[PDB]
């Protein structure tokens, strides 16, 4: 059983522009661990698989969080630290391209369809249960958990928004954009580290380091 | 490392 | 109307390891143009939008083709040129990592679920109708075409495979892997060009050049 | 360029 009610409880339970973005990212990594523990059956996975899943999806998981958190913001991002980053500030920092991609492809799309927190949690759980993660001791088990997530999500969409039959497919079709945006954001993270100009904290540094 | 310590408790 | 029958007609109508891979890619770009013309309503889009869509999805479109084409191959890829590239040959060429990703995340997943050519065509049409493509004169029109594609796909899955209710979601959940694999393959293409050691033909070269 | 010529006919 993969009840969306508990997945919602997990989301509700965890509730220089570049430097401020890295600070918020490092701060949310600690919170991300607590969130994953609240997703049903995640803590029951082998510890090494839990590590693999988080190291593989931490970035997309955080990006999906601050994007949905910013649906009410006008041309800006609301960082977990409480700071509002406007697209002008991001453009003046040299990261305007990827920042714009987040607004057009994620925040705005979430705002237009009024993606609720239950659907966001289900999507974050879907990316969390990535059976393609390399090194998983049992990828089939992780895929079975993913299948139960989007199985409960579809039923929730067809019951909550019965007049929007395509809402379920629309939700899943934002994951490709989430995947590419995460890769690009990660490249920026490596350039920030490589250039050595930006402070990278311990937990965020650990994610930048190889397996 | 830090992830392991946080996944324990 | 977005009949899957015509989308199937489009798929049926177009039916050194690194150097051989680039040759096949360049050869299929010409075929990709013919395929897109057969997708309903694509030729009715503005010429500049047709260019944007193909330049944005040509890579994922070709990768999805040769992957499904290789479901019957054992630990190998079947290039459009008729050459079989085995994972050992790809590993001996230095591109074993991404080649393995294609096998585990795409070919094998397609083989396990017996993805038919109608579903492959629908997925390729979904990536073709990418409303996130930058520069589209009317992204809403492209999104409306994408919605009609996965609307017909869902009905086709629920009718063809009524005992597999999750098949529709499973199909869409391979697009994230397709997105990341395309980006990685594209990086290799740029390294091949930058190193100047690999022959890059005209059409493939045109895709490597900026807008 | 080449794409434009092929999208025409
Ligand atoms: C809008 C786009 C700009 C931008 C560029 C680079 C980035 O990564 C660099 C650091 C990982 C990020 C980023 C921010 C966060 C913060 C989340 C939060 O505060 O809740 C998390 C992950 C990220 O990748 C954002
Ligand atoms: C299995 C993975 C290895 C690999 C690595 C680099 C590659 O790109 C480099 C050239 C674009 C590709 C590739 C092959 C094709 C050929 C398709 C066909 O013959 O139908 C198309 C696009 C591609 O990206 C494959």
């Amino acid at each position: 059983d993969m009840p969306v009610e508990r997945i919602l409880e997990a989301e509700l339970a965890v509730e220089d522009p570049v430097t401020n973005i890295c600070q918020a990212a490092d701060k949310q990594l600690f919170t991300l661990v607590e969130w994953a523990k609240r997703i049903p059956h995640f803590s029951e996975l082998p510890l090494d698989d839990q590590v693999i899943l988080l190291r593989a999806g931490w970035n997309e998981l955080l990006i999906a969080s601050f994007s949905h958190r910013s649906i009410a913001v006008k041309d800006g991002i609301l960082l977990a630290t409480g700071l509002h980053v406007h697209r002008n500030s991001a453009h003046s920092a040299g990261v305007g391209a990827i920042f714009d991609r987040v607004l057009t492809e994620l925040v705005s799309k979430m705002r237009d369809m009024q993606m609720d927190k239950t659907e966001l949690g289900c999507l974050r759980a879907i990316v969390l249960f990535n059976p393609d993660s390399k090194g998983l001791s049992n990828p089939a088990e992780v895929e079975a958990l993913r299948e139960k997530v989007y199985a409960s999500l579809e039923a929730y969409c067809k019951h909550k928004y019965p007049e929007q039959p395509g809402r379920f497919a629309k939700l899943l079709l934002r994951l490709p954009a989430l995947r590419s945006i995460g890769l690009k954001c990660l490249e920026h993270l490596f350039f920030f580290k490589l250039i050595g100009d930006t402070p990278i904290d311990t937990f965020l540094m650990e994610m930048l380091e190889a397996p | 490392k830090i992830l392991h310590r946080l996944l324990q408790d």
